[PDB]
C-alpha cells in the first residue's frame, strides 16, 4: 500500500489471499524443520522422534 | 517571495544549465507513461520543435560545448509548453486511481 | 418508484390446464398486437440417430399445407391479415408463433389448431424439402461459428444423444421417409408435451375458450405405451480441432459442464458472465470498458471478438467464451480468458459483482420488451421449468448474491475442471489440451 | 458437411465409471482427479526424500 | 496487462527454448540422451565441484 | 459413501497450498517410516555382522 | 545473403556490436563498462596461468608462490598483474557504480539489480583470491572477518563452523577458498552476459540524460575505437603500477608465512574493502556492525526508490550535484578511516562519516530533489 493501493477493494484482495498467504507459511515452515532438522520443533511430535531428530 | 525569490530563480536557471545548450524546462523532463503521453498528444509543430532542440543539445553535449550567449534560452521568454498536456495526464490517472480504489 | 414495486407493477402471466394436460397460458398487455405461439418437447435430443433430423424437416413441412387447407391457401390465410408466422427448433424445444392482431384473435388460433395436429406430407413436397435443406446445410456449413457450436456439442456430448445437430446428418436427410415423420409426430406431438403461450393483447378466458374448442383433440394416448425417457448426458472433457489455413480467422469455443434450468447457482453464474461480457470490434467504449478481458483485447489487438454463453438443457449444459481472433494471437486470448476465471473463483470482490448484478438485471427487464419475447419466456419457461417466474422472483434472487459464493459457485465449477475445447480455422497456435487443463487451475492458489 | 462428422468411440481407452454413457459425469469427477492426484503427490513426496 | 512468460526477457529466452517449444511428436527415446548428457554434465560440475574442495 | 480419493480430492488436493502442505507432512511421515523399514531389513537380513549386534559381548 | 545478418551466431555479435544505436554523446565514462569486462578476461587469464603452477595446501602455498615468483618463467609478471588488476578491476568498478548514480542509471531497475549482484559476487570472489596466498595478512583478515560474520544468534556459529569446515581457519578452508576463488569469475562472465542483455533492451543512458532516439550512432566504428582507447590508457596505468610500483597498494605484512600465534599489530582487508571496514566498527556492537554493512553495500539496491526529481541525470542539479561530490568525499574518508587505527580521534570521525553517509544517501537527496522541483517552479 505505498500511494495508491489503500481503499475497500484491496482491503477485500488482502481477505482473500491472507488465508492462502498463511497456508503458503505453514508450508514453508514445515519444510523448514523437515530439512533442517531442527530440535527444538521436531522433539515434540510422537512419531519422528523415534530416530530423535 | 516579491524581492529575491524571482532574482534566486532568476540565478538558479542560470545556474542549473539546461538554458545554455537551448533547452526549455519542459525538455528536461525524464519520460515516465505520463510525459509519453503528453508528449504523444502534442502538435506538430511544438513536438518537432521539441525534438529538434534535444538533438541539438546532444550535438552541443558531444563536443563539449554550449551556445553562444546571446542564443541562452532566456528566463521569461522560456515557454512551459508541456505543463498543460501534462497536468491533464495526471489528472486522469489519479481519476482512474481513485475509480480502481472504490 | 422503487425497482421492486415497479416490478411487481408488471401483470402476471395467467396459467390453465386443459383435460389433455395441454398448458395454456397467457399474459396481457395494452398492445394492439398479439403473439401466440405452440412450443412442444420434441428437439434432437429426443431422437435415435436414424430420425436425427426429423424435427427440421418436419418444421420445414408444417407450413406448406394441412389437410383441410391445401397448400398456399394456408399462405392466403397468414399473408391477408399481415400476421407473420414463424418457427424455429432448439435441442429440446420446438416453437411454432405467429404475431397477429388482437382483432384476428379466434382465427389464428385455427392455424395453430391444424399446424401441430393434421399436417399434410405431400411426397412432392417431401423430395422439395430434401434437396432444398441439403442446399440450406450446404449454405449452413460456412457460417463458422455455428460450425464451432456444433462441434462444441458433438465433443462435449460424445455417444450421447444431446450431440447431434437439429438438422443431422446428410445421410439421414436422403433417407427420412413419410412414415418415420408420422411416426416422429405421433410419439412426439402429444397433449401433456404442448404449452399454448399468448403474449399481448389477449384475454385468458377467450384463448381457454378458443384453445379447448380447437385443441381439444391432441392425443394424450401413448403408441407403443413405452414412455420416452429423458435420459442424462455423459459430459466428456476433450477437445476437437478443425484445422483450415485457407479461412481467415480463427473462432474457438471453450465450454465446461453447467447445471441446467432447475439449479438456482445458474443465476449466479449468469453474474459472472455478466462480469466477463462480450466485445467486439465494432463497439464504442474502446479501453475505458469495465470488463478486464474486452479492455486488454483493444489494449493488444487480441481478438475480432468474443462472448460468454450459459446454455442450459435438461439436468445439463454448456458454460463457456467463445472467440474469433487472428491466428498470431489465439493462444494468448485464452491464457487472458482463463486468467479471468480465475479471478472469478479466487479474487471476487463487492463491486464487479454489484456491476454484474446491475447488467443482468437491465439485460433481464430489457430483454422481455415485446410480446414475442415475453411468448417466449412465457412458452420455454413452461416447458422448463414447469411454471412462469416472475421478475420480481427473479430480482429477489440476483439481489441475494454477493461476492462470496459468487466465488464459491466460480471455484466449483471452472476451477480445475476439464473442459471441451471446438476450434474451426487457422488454430495451430490453438495450445494442446494439457495446456488448457493447467490453465483451469492457479498454482497461487 | 459439418453434421457429418462425430467423434468416434473411445471406449477402448475411457475409464470405467465414465463409460457408460447414460450416466451423467460430475459424480466421479473428483475420484478420478484424486486419483492422478494421488499419484502425482506420492511421486512429489519421493522426490523430495 | 502483459504475460511475463512472453514478454521479460529472459524469461522469453527460456519460454522459446524449453516450454513452448515446437518439438516433433514421434521421436523415440533416443531423444532423451542429449538432456540425459546435459544433465550428466551438471552431475559432473557438482560433483567435481565438491571434489575440488578436499583435493 | 463418497471414496477415500473424492475426499482426498475434495479436502487435500483441491487447493495448491493445501497439496503442497499434504506433501511436506507425508514427507515427514514418509521418510520416518521409509528409513525405520528400511533399516529394519537391512539387521534381518545381515543378522549377527553388523556392530550393533555384537556390542555386547565387549561393551560392558 | 551476408552472414552478418543472417548467420545466427554472428547475427548475436551484429545486434550487441556492430549496428547496436549507442548515443552519440556518451563522455569516457561509459568506456568504464567495458573496460571491466576487459579486466575480468584479464584476471580470467592470468589467474589460469597462477593456477597451473599454485599449490592449495597450508605447507606448500606461500612457498609455491614464491616458486612462481622465483623460479616460473615470467611468473612474477603474472602474479602481480593479477594483483594490480584486481585493484584496477575495483577502480573501474567503483567509477562504473559511480557513473550509474550521478546520471541516473539505477532506473534500468534489473540492470542495476543484476549489477549489484555482480558488485557481491566480485566482493566475495576477491575477499577469497585474498585469502589463497596464506600469508600472515591472508590468514588474519580471514579469520577476523568470518569470526565476525558470526555473531549471529544460534545461527552463526553453525555457519561459521561449516564455513571453515573444522574449529578455525585450517587446510580444509583454504582448499575450499581455492575452489570457490576458482569458480566464482564464471558465474560473474554469465551474469555479466544477463547484465548487457538486460540493458539492451532499452539502450545506453546520456549524460544530459533526455532521450537519445533523436540522435543514435552505430556502435562501430565510434565507441569501437574509443573503447579501444580506453583499453589503452587502462594498460598503461595497469602496467605502471606493475612495472613500476608492484606493491605500493599492497600490504607488506603478507609476505611472511602464516603463523597461526603470530597477531599483527594491525589487521586490515585490501584497500577496496576498508570503507566499509569503517562502518563495520563505527557501531559498538556486533550485529549492529555486521547488519550495517550489508544495508552500507545493498543501498545502492535501494537506491532506485529514493529518486524524487521529474529530472534524472545531476547535470542539471546544482544541489544534488553539491551531496553528491559530498558524498564521494565522505567515502574517501570512511576509506582512509578504515586504513587507520581504532584510536581517538579516528572513532568519532568514522561514526561521524558514516551517520553522513547514510543521512545523505537516505534523508538528503530526496530532500534536494523536491527542492529542486519546488525551485523549478513544476511542484
Ligand atoms: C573528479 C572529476 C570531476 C568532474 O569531472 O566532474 C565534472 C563531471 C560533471 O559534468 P557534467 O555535469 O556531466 O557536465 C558536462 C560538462 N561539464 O562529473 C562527472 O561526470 C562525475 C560523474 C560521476 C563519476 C565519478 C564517480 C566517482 C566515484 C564514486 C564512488 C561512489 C559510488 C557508490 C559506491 C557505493
Ligand atoms: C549563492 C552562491 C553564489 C556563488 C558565487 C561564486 C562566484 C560567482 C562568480 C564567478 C563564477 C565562478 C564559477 C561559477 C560556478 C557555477 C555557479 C556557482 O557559483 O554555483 C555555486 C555553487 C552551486 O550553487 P548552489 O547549488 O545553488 O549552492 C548551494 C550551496 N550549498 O555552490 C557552491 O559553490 C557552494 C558549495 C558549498 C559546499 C560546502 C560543503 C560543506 C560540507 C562538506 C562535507 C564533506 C564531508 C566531511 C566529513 C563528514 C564526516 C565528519
Ligand atoms: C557435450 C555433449 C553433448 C551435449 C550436452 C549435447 C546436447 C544436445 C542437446 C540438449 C540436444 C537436443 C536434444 C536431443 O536431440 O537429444 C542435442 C541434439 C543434437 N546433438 Fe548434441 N550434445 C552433445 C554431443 C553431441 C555430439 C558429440 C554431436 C555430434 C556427433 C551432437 C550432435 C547433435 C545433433 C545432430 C543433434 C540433433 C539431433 C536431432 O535434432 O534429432 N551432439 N545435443
Ligand atoms: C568443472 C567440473 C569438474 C571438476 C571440478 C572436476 C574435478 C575433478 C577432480 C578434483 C578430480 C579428482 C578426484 C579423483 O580423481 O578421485 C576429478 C577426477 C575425474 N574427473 Fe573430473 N571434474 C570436473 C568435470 C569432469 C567431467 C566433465 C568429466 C568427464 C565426464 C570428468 C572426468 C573425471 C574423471 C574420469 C576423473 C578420474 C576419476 C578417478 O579416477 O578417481 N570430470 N575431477
Ligand atoms: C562485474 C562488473 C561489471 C561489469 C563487467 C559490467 C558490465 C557492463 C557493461 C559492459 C555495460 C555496458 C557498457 C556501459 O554502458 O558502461 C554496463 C552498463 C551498466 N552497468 Fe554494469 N557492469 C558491472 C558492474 C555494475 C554494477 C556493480 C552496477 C550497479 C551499480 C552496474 C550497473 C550498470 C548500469 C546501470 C549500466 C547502464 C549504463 C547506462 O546506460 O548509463 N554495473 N555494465
Ligand atoms: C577464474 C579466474 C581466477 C583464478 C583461477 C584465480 C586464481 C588465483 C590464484 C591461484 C591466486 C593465488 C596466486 C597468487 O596469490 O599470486 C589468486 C590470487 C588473487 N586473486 Fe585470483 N583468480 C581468478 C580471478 C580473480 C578475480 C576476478 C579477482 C578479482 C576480484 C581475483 C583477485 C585475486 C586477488 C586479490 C588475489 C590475491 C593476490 C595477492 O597474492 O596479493 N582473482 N587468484
Amino acid at each position: 500500500m505505498l500511494s495508491r493501493f489503500l481503499g475497500p477493494r484491496y482491503r477485500e484482495l488482502a481477505r482473500n489471499w491472507i488465508p492462502t498467504a498463511g497456508m503458503w507459511g505453514t508450508v514453508g515452515a514445515v519444510g523448514l524443520v523437515w530439512a533442517t532438522d531442527w530440535r527444538l520443533i521436531l522433539d515434540w511430535v510422537p512419531y519422528i522422534n523415534g530416530k530423535f531428530k | 517571495s516579491s524581492k529575491w525569490l524571482d532574482g534566486f530563480r532568476k540565478w538558479y536557471y542560470n545556474a542549473a544549465g539546461f538554458n545554455k545548450l537551448g533547452l526549455m524546462r519542459d525538455d528536461t523532463l525524464h519520460e515516465t507513461e505520463d510525459v509519453k503521453e503528453a508528449i504523444r498528444r502534442l502538435p506538430e509543430d511544438l513536438y518537432n520543435d521539441r525534438m529538434f532542440r534535444i538533438k541539438r543539445a546532444l550535438d552541443l553535449t558531444m563536443r563539449h560545448q554550449i551556445l553562444p550567449k546571446d542564443q541562452w534560452t532566456k528566463y521569461e521568454e522560456d515557454k512551459f509548453y508541456l505543463e498543460p498536456y501534462l497536468k491533464e495526464v495526471i489528472r486522469e490517472r489519479k481519476e482512474r486511481e481513485e475509480w480502481a480504489k472504490k | 418508484a422503487t425497482f421492486a414495486q415497479a416490478l411487481q407493477s408488471v401483470p402476471e402471466t395467467q396459467v390453465s390446464i386443459l383435460d389433455n394436460g395441454l398448458r395454456v397460458a397467457s399474459e396481457q398487455s395494452s398492445h394492439a398486437t398479439c403473439t401466440v405461439g405452440v412450443w412442444i418437447d420434441a428437439g434432437s435430443r429426443y431422437e435415435t440417430e436414424k430420425n436425427n433430423g426429423a424435427g427440421y424437416f418436419l418444421e420445414h413441412l408444417a407450413f406448406k399445407g394441412t389437410k383441410n387447407r391445401p397448400g398456399n391457401a394456408l399462405e392466403k390465410e397468414v399473408e391477408s391479415i399481415g400476421a407473420h408466422l414463424n418457427a424455429y427448433s432448439t435441442r429440446e424445444h420446438t416453437a411454432y408463433l405467429i404475431k397477429a392482431l388482437s382483432k384476428d384473435l379466434p382465427k389464428v388460433v385455427e392455424l395453430l389448431a391444424d399446424i401441430v395436429q393434421n399436417s399434410s406430407l405431400e411426397d412432392s413436397q417431401i423430395e422439395k424439402e430434401r434437396d432444398v435443406i441439403l442446399r440450406e446445410m450446404q449454405e449452413n456449413d460456412a457460417s463458422m461459428q455455428n460450425v464451432v457450436f456444433d462441434y462444441l456439442h458433438a465433443t462435449a456430448f460424445q455417444g450421447t444423444p444431446l450431440a447431434q445437430a437439429v438438422e443431422g446428418p446428410s445421410e439421414n436427410v436422403r433417407r427420412l421417409s413419410r412414415t418415420d415423420l408420422t411416426d416422429y409426430l405421433n410419439r412426439h406431438y402429444k397433449a401433456p408435451r404442448m404449452v399454448l403461450a399468448a403474449a399481448g393483447g389477449v384475454e385468458h378466458q377467450q384463448l381457454l375458450d378458443l384453445a379447448q374448442k380447437h385443441l381439444s383433440s391432441v392425443s394424450r394416448v401413448y403408441e407403443e405405451d413405452a414412455v420416452p425417457g429423458l435420459t442424462p448426458c455423459r459430459f466428456t472433457g476433450s477437445e476437437i480441432r478443425h484445422r483450415d489455413d485457407a479461412l481467415p480467422l480463427a473462432h474457438v469455443a471453450i465450454a465446461v459442464e453447467g447445471p441446467g434450468w432447475a439449479n438456482p447457482d445458474n443465476v449466479t453464474l449468469q453474474v459472472a458472465n455478466a462480469i466477463i461480457g462480450h466485445y467486439d470490434c465494432t463497439y464504442g467504449g474502446g479501453v475505458h470498458l469495465s470488463s478486464p478481458l474486452a479492455s486488454v483485447a483493444v489494449a493488444n489487438k487480441l481478438c475480432q471478438s468474443f462472448q460468454t454463453f450459459n446454455i442450459s438443457y435438461s439436468d445439463t449444459g454448456l458454460l463457456g467464451a467463445h472467440f474469433v481472433c487472428d491466428a498470431m494471437s489465439i493462444d494468448d486470448m485464452v491464457f487472458f480468458l482463463q486468467g479471468q476465471w480465475m479471478r472469478l473463483c479466487t479474487s471476487a470482490t463487492e463491486s464487479e459483482v454489484t456491476r454484474g448484478k446491475n447488467i443482468l438485471r437491465n439485460a433481464l427487464v430489457s430483454h422481455l420488451d415485446g410480446t414475442t419475447p415475453v411468448c417466449e419466456d412465457i412458452g420455454r419457461s413452461l416447458l422448463t421449468y414447469g411454471r412462469r417466474i416472475p421478475l420480481a422472483e427473479w430480482e429477489s434472487r440476483i439481489q441475494e448474491v454477493d461476492a462470496q459464493m459468487l466465488r464459491d459457485i466460480c471455484s466449483k465449477y471452472f476451477y480445475d475442471q476439464c473442459p471441451a475445447v471446438a476450434g474451426y480455422g487457422p488454430i495451430e497456435q490453438l495450445p494442446d489440451y494439457n495446456r488448457i487443463r493447467s490453465g483451469m487451475f492457479w498454482l497461487r492458489f | 458437411s459439418h453434421t457429418d462428422v462425430k467423434v468416434p468411440d473411445f471406449s477402448d481407452y475411457r475409464r470405467a465409471e465414465v463409460l457408460d454413457s447414460t450416466k451423467s459425469s460430475k459424480e466421479s469427477s473428483e475420484a478420478r482427479k484424486g486419483f492422478s492426484y494421488l499419484v502425482t503427490a506420492t511421486t512429489t513426496v519421493g522426490v523430495a526424500y | 496487462m502483459t504475460n511475463m512468460r512472453k514478454t521479460h526477457p529472459l524469461f522469453k529466452i527460456i519460454n522459446h527454448s524449453f516450454i513452448d517449444l515446437p518439438a516433433p511428436s514421434n521421436i523415440s527415446s533416443w531423444w532423451n540422451f542429449g538432456s540425459l548428457l546435459g544433465v550428466c554434465l551438471m552431475v559432473q560440475i557438482i560433483t567435481g565441484l565438491f571434489l575440488a574442495m578436499h583435493y | 459413501s463418497p471414496t477415500i480419493p473424492s475426499r482426498l480430492y475434495s479436502l487435500l488436493f483441491r487447493r495448491t497450498s493445501t497439496f503442497a502442505l499434504t506433501i511436506a507432512v507425508g514427507a515427514l511421515f514418509f521418510e520416518r517410516a521409509f528409513d525405520q523399514g528400511a533399516d529394519a531389513i537391512y539387521e534381518h537380513i545381515n543378522e549377527g555382522k553388523l556392530w550393533k549386534h555384537i556390542k555386547h559381548k565387549y561393551e560392558n | 545473403t551476408n552472414m552478418r545478418k543472417t548467420h545466427p551466431l554472428f547475427k548475436i555479435i551484429n545486434h550487441s556490436f556492430i549496428d547496436l544505436p549507442a548515443p552519440s554523446n556518451i563522455s569516457s565514462w561509459w568506456n568504464f563498462g567495458s573496460l571491466l569486462g576487459v579486466c575480468l578476461m584479464v584476471q580470467i587469464i592470468t589467474g589460469l596461468f597462477l593456477a597451473m603452477h599454485y599449490t592449495s595446501d597450508t605447507m606448500t602455498a606461500f612457498s609455491s608462490v614464491t616458486h612462481i615468483c622465483r623460479d616460473v618463467n615470467y611468473g612474477w609478471l603474472i602474479r602481480y598483474m593479477h594483483a594490480n588488476g584486481a585493484s584496477m578491476f575495483f577502480i573501474c568498478l567503483f567509477l562504473h557504480v559511480g557513473r550509474g548514480l550521478y546520471y541516473g542509471s539505477y532506473t534500468f531497475m534489473e540492470t542495476w539489480n543484476i549489477g549489484v549482484l555482480l558488485l557481491f559476487a566480485v566482493m566475495a570472489t576477491a575477499f577469497m583470491g585474498y585469502v589463497l596466498p596464506w600469508g600472515q595478512m591472508s590468514f588474519w583478515g580471514a579469520t577476523v572477518i568470518t569470526n565476525l560474520l558470526s555473531a549471529i544468534p544460534y545461527i552463526g556459529t553453525t555457519l561459521v563452523e561449516w564455513i571453515w569446515g573444522g574449529f578455525s581457519v585450517d587446510k580444509a578452508t583454504l582448499t575450499r577458498f581455492f575452489a570457490f576463488h576458482f569458480i566464482l569469475p564464471f558465474i560473474i562472465a554469465a551474469l555479466a552476459i544477463v547484465h548487457l542483455l538486460f540493458l539492451h533492451e532499452t539502450g545506453s543512458n546520456n549524460p544530459t540524460g533526455l532521450n537519445s532516439d533523436a540522435d543514435k550512432i552505430p556502435f562501430h566504428p565510434y565507441y569501437t575505437i574509443k573503447d579501444i582507447l580506453g583499453i589503452l590508457i587502462m594498460f598503461l596505468i595497469l602496467m605502471t603500477l606493475v612495472l613500476f610500483f608492484p606493491d605500493m597498494l599492497g600490504d607488506p605484512d603478507n609476505y611472511m608465512p602464516a603463523n597461526p600465534l603470530n597477531t599483527p599489530p594491525h589487521i586490515k582487508p585490501e584497500w577496496y574493502f576498508l570503507f566499509a571496514y569503517a562502518i563495520l566498527r563505527s557501531i559498538p556492537n556486533k550485529l549492529g556492525g555486521v547488519l550495517a554493512l550489508i544495508l552500507s553495500i545493498l543501498i545502492l539496491a535501494l537506491m532506485p526508490f529514493l529518486h524524487t526529481s521529474k529530472q534524472r541525470s545531476l547535470m542539471f542539479r546544482p544541489i544534488t550535484q553539491i551531496l553528491y561530490w559530498i558524498l564521494v568525499a565522505n567515502l574517501l574518508i570512511l576509506t582512509w578511516i578504515g586504513g587507520q587505527p581504532v584510536e581517538h580521534p579516528f572513532i568519532i570521525i568514522g561514526q561521524l562519516a558514516s551517520i553522513s553517509y547514510f543521512s545523505i544517501i537516505l534523508i538528503l537527496m530526496p530532500i534536494s530533489g523536491i527542492i529542486e522541483d519546488k525551485m523549478l517552479k513544476l511542484y
